[PDB]
């Protein structure tokens, strides 16, 4: 009783933990009460209990600062007790730790400690270490003297001393700036999967000796460079306490035959001697490239040596080997066989939310101006990875320190802390950094939950409901499908005129379902066909399997048929190299992976009919041109980005644009906007888009689908009944 | 007690200021 | 195993391979198992190095030496018989071979039952439904599935009771049950290793699954079953058995089910 499992917290406050209500009732404490935490090696900490909707009953959520002072690690268990006799102090003495005060000088109390303690009412105990961020530094302090004991609340009316030399860090405590889990931004789902595999073998080895269950022995991380593969490996070892050893392909390859194998063996021997231990092998494809792809004897030998050492992990107790590669298929296939590196985690590229998190992490120490908008940056930084977002934060700080601080700074060892704390980075500083940086992963597909909602699609109310039944119902009501022997469809194909929102339909359902959206476009299907590299289709479906739950959207299914001449072309059939691989992968994909495949084409008469057979995209939805009320909704949605005059009659315009698609209604909106810009510019040689601008646009905009094509689309939909 | 709720009020203010 | 032999330097790999055969004779009767055969003796056209050619020749001579090394049988494991030096399959040596392949739905259930012998399963756990869902999985995948399901039960109950010590109480393990929710979770985290291969098994389609075509069903029995149920009648009257049949007509009328149904009744792959 009164024992809780230590886990991560969302509230980063140095004096707060979060409990689930059933434990607050068992301990007979209320929200805001002070408790004491009993850790390891006769160490304790004082904190305030709050609550949230994420903590489980058996867990206690705390940050790194509390775990460090308690000398506990994630996965351990501590005792908790109320202490209602807590009172405020009158005097405290807090001094910085030398390990974190570097490059700065001045009145550290006024810069850090006073903002930290003043009106903050924080519970502290003698000997506590806590971190205060600011001035582009992260400085931690120790409590060395208090009049009350052993703990008190620091009130705004207390006297805070800070006199004496900086204190050297003790061997019983770790630095709070050491790489941990709180330094990792995006790919939090991937980190959770790793923790599930790694925490128990290292934190609770007794479980795997006493219980007949096999541990993981290796994890392969893959994705573009700079995504956090090497950051995770270090953070895991530091959080769990395992001895960390670093291996990298180039360094091993820099050694002569016999030296490279000996050094690789020593790395494994050291991990066992210091077990529990984690070995990280970077550039796995460089140290162990596919043997069948190299004629060199030494390179084939080092692959055999690594495979032997990996198999030896059945004897080396409590040793886990992690590795990083750019592509999961660029390494010798033997490494990925059962055992060795049979478990893999897809790191990929951080999504818009993760990219913001990364920008926030690398600015925690930075002062940001009120005009700084890191969410807008995260949305614009397409193709960027964590290494690029960190570079953007540093480069933006370079402009802030050059523009303002360079006229304050000296050519000396340290800079005043007072002026650094007031150094705000502006929006123009991040914009400059964005123009100077170049995304390291712009060609690779970014897979994420889309931000398109149903409110972004004009009309199609019935199709929206149909997608919900196709994607959500099979898993929200599985007992009804079993009761009536219904086989859920594996996917749906959209057909009809262009410019009716087929792309948004697939994104909107992926968004509401909180599923990742994978977008395959014509150019990718054509590249595989033309280059005789249809094998890459397997990698596309493999992304869907790893990204699940997800929606796998194949756009422009006719892109190859049109590239083959479309209506005339050659004398052959609709089958080709790429569609054959796609159809094969579709048949090999089970609905149990929570992957739903959506197709779209504007020319269904020239696609391989096989894709419409049962087991494939056997659900067909016709998307006609928007009707009268839908066209109005489209015009209103498209104009949400511009000022529009009250005299603009969007219903009248929609009534005239009877043959226009949603894309053609956009052309009208864009033309009316450009006409408003033209007149506005001329007036200086206007504040809003007037009716005259839309009426003038009506004389330039045209429907993209001719009357002959509209009838063909309707007759095709009629033919399919 | 009251000194504990005073610490809680300050912790809640810091948390809500960051969330908003 | 391949890596253990191939990682050794010229002269060391051959000596170690020879010692393995010497020990098998000294301790005869003995079995030598060579895993990842294609790593030591790949098809000759795939390797040109002097070291790789010599170690292959050393294996070939050691295999031939088994005429004198009485009571020693050498078994080897490969992924494909066509990825290894064809010389190994000459009379003697590795002339006999057995296709292990992958388990079918019945075999997968048997594997799950074996790897759950020590597991306490809840009443909601049904390994037959799992075996039907685990398409493309091999025994090593089903073993991983059982392990992952056990880990979920451990996290939920073993950490919940707060048992942290050098040993684990047997009474706690006695009450530690693995529910179907833990298997479903493990299935989501498991990834079949044999999903790329063709699955060959006796189909579950029977004649009751096909509506109509009563005469076609009998015709398949005459073509497929009678040649082996009455082989003396085919010889007696000088019949030449047919090697196959083609179906034609509108699509979606049961052509596939007909082929499966006859394979099922005669229990053919
Ligand atoms: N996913 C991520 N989350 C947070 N920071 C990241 C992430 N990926 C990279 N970074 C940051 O970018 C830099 C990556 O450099 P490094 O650790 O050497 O990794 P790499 O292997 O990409 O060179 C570090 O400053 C790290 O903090
Ligand atoms: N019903 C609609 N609601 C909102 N926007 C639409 C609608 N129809 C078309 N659009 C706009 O037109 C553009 C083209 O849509 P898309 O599905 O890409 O057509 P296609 O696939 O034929 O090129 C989309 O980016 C979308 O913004
Ligand atoms: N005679 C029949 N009785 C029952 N079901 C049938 C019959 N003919 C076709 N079907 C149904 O139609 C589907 C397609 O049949 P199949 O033989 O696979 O087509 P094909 O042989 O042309 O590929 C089957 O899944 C089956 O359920």
């Amino acid at each position: 009783p009164n024992r809780l499992i230590v886990d991560e917290a969302i509230n980063e406050d140095n004096s707060v933990v979060s409990l689930s209500q059933p434990k607050m009732d068992e301990l007979q404490l209320f929200r805001g009460d002070t408790v004491l935490l009993k850790g390891k090696k006769r160490r304790e900490a004082v904190c305030i209990v709050l609550s949230d909707d994420t903590c489980s009953d058996e867990k206690i959520r705390m940050n790194r600062v509390v775990r460090n002072n308690l000398r506990v690690r994630l996965g351990d268990v501590i005792s908790i007790q109320p202490c209602p006799d807590v009172k405020y102090g009158k005097r405290i003495h807090v001094l910085p730790i030398d390990d974190t005060v570097e490059g700065i000088t001045g009145n550290l109390f006024e810069v850090y400690l006073k903002p930290y303690f003043l009106e903050a009412y924080r519970p502290i105990r003698k000997g506590d270490i806590f971190l205060v961020r600011g001035g582009m530094r992260a400085v931690e302090f120790k409590v060395v003297e208090t009049d009350p004991s052993p703990y008190c609340i620091v009130a705004p009316d207390t006297v805070i001393h800070c006199e004496g030399e900086p204190i050297k860090r003790e061997d019983e405590e770790e630095s709070l700036n050491e790489v941990g889990y709180d330094d990792i931004g995006g790919c939090r789902k991937q980190l959770a999967q790793i923790k599930e595999m790694v925490e128990l073998p290292l934190r609770h080895p007794a479980l795997f000796k006493a219980i007949g269950v096999k541990p993981p022995r290796g994890i392969l991380l893959y994705g573009p460079p700079g995504t956090g593969k090497t950051l995770i490996a270090r953070a895991v070892a530091n959080e769990t306490g395992a001895f960390f050893f670093l291996i990298n392909g180039p360094e091993i390859m820099s050694k002569l035959a016999g030296e490279s194998e000996s050094n690789l063996r020593k790395a494994f021997e050291e991990a066992e001697k210091n077990a529990p231990a984690i070995i990280f092998i970077d550039e796995l494809d460089a140290i162990a490239p596919k043997r069948e792809k190299t004629h060199g004897e030494v390179e084939r030998r080092i692959v055999s040596q690594l495979l032997t050492l990996m198999d030896g992990l059945k004897q080396r107790a409590h040793v886990i080997v992690m590795a990083a590669t750019n592509r999961p298929n660029s390494i010798d296939p033997a490494l990925r066989r059962f055992g060795r590196f049979d478990r893999e985690v897809d790191i990929g590229i951080p999504d818009a939310t993760g990219r913001l998190e990364i920008l926030q992490i690398h600015t925690k120490n930075m002062k940001l101006a009120d005009d700084v908008d890191l969410e807008q940056v995260a949305n614009e930084t397409h193709g960027h990875v964590g290494a690029d977002l960190a570079a953007l934060c540093s480069e933006a700080a370079l402009q802030a320190i050059r523009k303002k601080m360079d006229l304050i700074d000296l050519e000396d060892e340290t800079i005043d802390a007072e002026v650094m704390n007031s150094l705000a980075v502006t929006m123009d500083d991040f914009r400059w950094a964005l123009s100077q940086s170049n995304p390291s992963a712009l060609r690779e597909t970014v897979v994420e939950v889309p931000q398109v909602t149903w409110e972004d699609i004009g009309g199609l109310e019935d199709v929206k409901r149909e997608l919900q039944e196709l994607v959500q119902y099979p898993v929200e009501h599985p007992d009804k499908f079993l009761k009536f022997g219904m086989t859920p469809s594996k996917g749906v194909l959209f057909y009809g005129p262009p410019g009716c929102g087929k792309t948004l339909l697939a994104k909107a359902i992926a968004n509401e379902c909180q599923a990742n959206f994978i977008s395959i476009k014509g150019p990718e299907l054509l590249t595989m066909w033309f280059g005789e590299s249809e094998a890459n289709v397997r990698e596309i479906f493999d992304k869907a399997r790893q990204a699940a739950p997800c929606v796998l959207f194949f756009d422009e299914l006719d892109s190859i048929a049109k590239a083959r001449g479309g209506n005339i072309g050659d004398g052959g059939g609709a089958a080709d190299r790429v569609i054959n691989q796609i159809l094969t992968e579709m048949d090999g994909m089970s609905t149990k992976k929570n992957v739903f495949i959506i197709g779209a084409t504007n020319r269904p008469d020239i696609i391989d009919p096989a894709i419409l057979r049962p087991g494939r995209l056997d659900q067909l939805i016709y998307i006609p041109l928007p009707d009268e009320k839908s066209r109005v909704a489209i015009l209103k949605a498209n104009l949400r980005k511009s000022p529009v005059a009250k005299d603009v009659d969007l219903e009248f315009l929609a009534k005239m644009t009877n043959g226009f698609s949603g894309a053609d209604l956009t052309e009208i909106c864009q033309r009316a906007c450009k006409l408003a810009i033209r007149e506005s510019i001329e007036s200086e040689i206007v504040p809003e888009i007037r009716r005259d601008h839309f009426e003038e646009a009506m004389r330039f905009a045209r429907r993209s689908v001719s009357d002959n094509d509209i009838r063909k689309y309707e007759m095709f939909a009629q033919t399919l009944q | 007690t009251n000194e504990a709720q005073m610490a809680a009020a300050a912790a809640l203010a810091r948390l809500e200021q960051k969330q908003s």
